[PDB]
DNA sequence: ATCAATATCCACCTGCAGATTCTACCAAAAGTGTATTTGGAAACTGCTCCATCAAAAGGCATGTTCAGCGGAATTCCGCTGAACATGCCTTTTGATGGAGCAGTTTCCAAATACACTTTTGGTAGAATCTGCAGGTGGATATTGAT
DNA sequence: ATCAATATCCACCTGCAGATTCTACCAAAAGTGTATTTGGAAACTGCTCCATCAAAAGGCATGTTCAGCGGAATTCCGCTGAACATGCCTTTTGATGGAGCAGTTTCCAAATACACTTTTGGTAGAATCTGCAGGTGGATATTGAT
């Protein structure tokens, strides 16, 4: 299992005509995994420094926040509530 | 539908939902969570290639390697600092020489 | 009358020439024994995917390289231009690993 | 049989590792010194690499076993699955 | 009022077994506490990646006795683990 | 007469309350028998190995209640509990007696 | 006057002499107070965001220790 | 009547009084003021639980304590006696927080 | 060497703030006994990829000569931090309304859970494609001598 | 400065290893869809414990003076960098045997999951109790001047 066909659309739709070699998709590959990790793991924490047993949306916000520098939080937050709004709007 | 689809994405969010289970970060998982975090986390993939591209561009090359991966991160302060302890494989240093050390 | 470049344009073309390009520097198999050595002094009968080998490689040579840069600013904070034992000893001291 | 295999860590290596670091000059002690610290580097990763072999119950150090180890130490390395 | 647990009063019952005599200040009891906390979530979060990276689902003794060995020291983990398997032979010989 | 977990780990430490927090704390699906027991053992015997240092710590000190400084000196000063705690402050410790020769009168 | 000059001498010197100083550059207080103006952003960036997560109006010990815990400097004394 | 130390005999009489106790050394109303304001651009109206101020007081002392023992081994390198802004510069380089 | 100013240390003293011993109400643990479920050891084994040996050649490590320059030691201003005694402004301490942090209670949206149906993204694998690594020779630096 | 020695640059060229390209299979995913459970937002509330206004306290700001430190200059010389020779060992390309990783079906010690019951650790409130911090005195060690 991976992320390389999702690095990949993503890929050509920044730079269209450019192409990866497997060396940097595997670097892409455990880039992606490790801001999971640290993104869950500060939501696991967050959820639970406040007795709850879910992580919603809400946690993985804050997670963001507490994990990313200024203007890429600026910008995750962004995308994210983008996608979820998007999400919860449609069904 | 995928949820994705429903939710505007290119990362899989039912993937990231799985995993986010078999991490066992907490006794439950709201829908939202998938959806957020495979936000964030393709929006930074994107930023990276984004930014990797043109160091491959700026080295006349075409397909991104190790090394424009690395460009790419130590030349943004914010990437620097989110990827401040971490070994890019095979991605060399950025050029750089301290003064005092040239001709006079 | 035979060309002779001053002593440190050689090592400014050799900054310039290494931090251009990132092959590993260490030769691959002397290292390999070295692995191979401190492993087992450790643990006998241990085996290796070639591609631990080379993490091993590359984390090394990246803390290496790290590890010269904080050496070299430490000289230039003495006013030198050449790195020494202490200079490592001061950067380790500091970065934790000592103190 | 191995030994002193630390001696392959060789002068001209060494110099080429510190050029790319950005030195311009080198000591002749320096050398000695930097087969110290890697030699220490080396022990800390493997120790805990093979620790998580042997807790595996494998005979062979796989590269999540270094990948693994290396995140413990908090110098991560993205290229070899993580 | 909901309450608050912490380890005071076994670490109270420990350092008696230690130095009967000696008392302790009760921001040191607090740092104690903390001290204990964070070895526990030290100790379990090694212990729980252990289990990921083996696909395990169960932690046991076995990780708790690795996760030991990768955090601390030589001497330390020696002895945690001596300790640490001492308690469990003896709850098993037990009823 | 039911006896405790711990009684028969024989321990101070609550073995039942490490285990309950094990499994509160998301830290896996299950979890041995055992290693509530084991840990516990391990959590106490590194108190043990604090109070004791701490505990001598005060003697040397004139002093029977032990305090933060005692924690604290009892900690840097010994190798391998210093490393452990390496990224840890003690509130109200202060530091260990130490001053760079360099720095000291010329006798 | 201003809050971080508030941060006097007299105890930038104090703090100095625990870290066994013994002579001081007169640039130095200045110096310093943007370090510890740097500090404290940080950590109670965190420490209010730790607060704001639970709905609250009160950074709580807690969220101090929480957060030096994510800055990897991690407080004994206080809870966390 | 004339007594008067010579410089670096009551620095030295402070350095050995200092490392013997443990209290804070900054004062702290002017530090909560300090704490507050920072935090007020974080977000507004905000209370502070006396520990938290306290929590934080004694973890930034120990900060810059610290940052003063590797600053005054960074003078010492440069084989100086008195701290200056680029030894603080020059540790806080090699911790990892620099420019 | 000699006082003279001071700091430091030590034995003793005692009030008190904080540590201790008491009594006890109790929901949340923690232990017990039963019933059900399942993670992951054990035994057989397909199969990958690790250790190994094999041979050749050339990229490199080694070892030397030699002299340029950078590090170390010494001298020596002059400026800048330390000591100090001086004057009083802020910090600290302490008594007090009120704003929340918490304890409880309610119920509806949202999360499990198990059942099917369906779509996808790994992959084994032969086939086809393509950026560029590595070679080249000729145009522009860049160095170092004079 | 003009000038020979050399390294550097950069676009043109091409066999090639590593990337792209279906064709096919399919287990595991991800989705659809009721059915059951429940977490935590949400509102009301009470009681901490926090921000605040006053007053007793005890540093910090301040300007002078000078000692000693840092750094500029200067110099001796020893070690490090450059160039050169020789030839060893790493690198490269294969191929082979087999160890040990990893896939699978199998089956039970160990785990979960109610549910009944015993009890223990935390809170609160009172009352009693004590280690020590600072406060004195007086001896003596340290520092600095002569």
């Amino acid at each position: 299992e991976s992320y390389a066909i999702y690095v990949y659309k993503v890929l050509k739709q920044v730079h269209p005509d450019t192409g990866i070699s497997s060396k940097a998709m595997s670097i892409m590959n455990s880039f992606v995994n490790d801001v999971f990790e640290r993104i869950a793991g500060e939501a696991s924490r967050l959820a639970h420094y406040n007795k709850r047993s879910t992580i919603t949306s809400r946690e993985i916000q804050t997670a963001v926040r507490l994990l990313l520098p200024g203007e890429l939080a600026k910008h995750a937050v962004s995308e994210g509530t983008k996608a979820v709004t998007k999400y919860t709007s449609a069904k | 539908k995928t949820r994705s689809s429903r939710a505007g994405l290119q990362f899989p969010v039912g993937r990231v939902h799985r995993l986010l289970r078999k991490g066992n970060y907490a006794e439950r998982v709201g829908a939202g969570a998938p959806v957020y975090l495979a936000a964030v986390l393709e929006y930074l993939t994107a930023e990276i290639l984004e930014l990797a591209g043109n160091a491959a561009r700026d080295n006349k090359k075409t397909r991104i390697i190790p090394r424009h991966l690395q460009l790419a991160v130590r030349n943004d302060e914010e990437l620097n600092k989110l990827l401040g302890r971490v070994t890019i494989a095979q991605g060399g240093v950025l050029p750089n020489i301290q003064s005092v050390l040239l001709p006079k | 009358k035979p060309h002779r470049y001053r002593p440190g344009t050689v090592a400014l073309r050799e900054i310039r020439r290494y931090q251009k390009s990132t092959e590993l520097l260490i030769r691959k198999l002397p290292f390999q024994r070295l692995v191979r050595e401190i492993a087992q002094d450790f643990k006998t009968d241990l085996r290796f995917q070639s591609s631990a080998v080379m993490a091993l490689q590359e984390a090394s040579e990246a803390y290496l390289v790290a590890l010269f840069e904080d050496t070299n600013l430490c000289a230039i904070h003495a006013k030198r231009v050449t790195i020494m034992p202490k200079d490592i000893q001061l950067a380790r001291r500091i970065r934790g690993e000592r103190a | 049989v191995l030994r002193d295999n630390i001696q392959g860590i060789t002068k001209p290596a060494i110099r080429r590792l510190a050029r790319r670091g950005g030195v311009k000059c080198i000591s002749g002690l320096i050398y000695e010194e930097t087969r110290g610290v890697l030699k220490v580097f080396l022990e800390n990763v493997i120790r805990d690499a093979v620790t998580y072999t042997e807790h595996a119950k494998r005979k062979t150090v796989t590269a999540m076993d270094v990948v693994y180890a290396l995140k413990r130490q908090g110098r991560t390395l993205y290229g070899f699955g993580g």
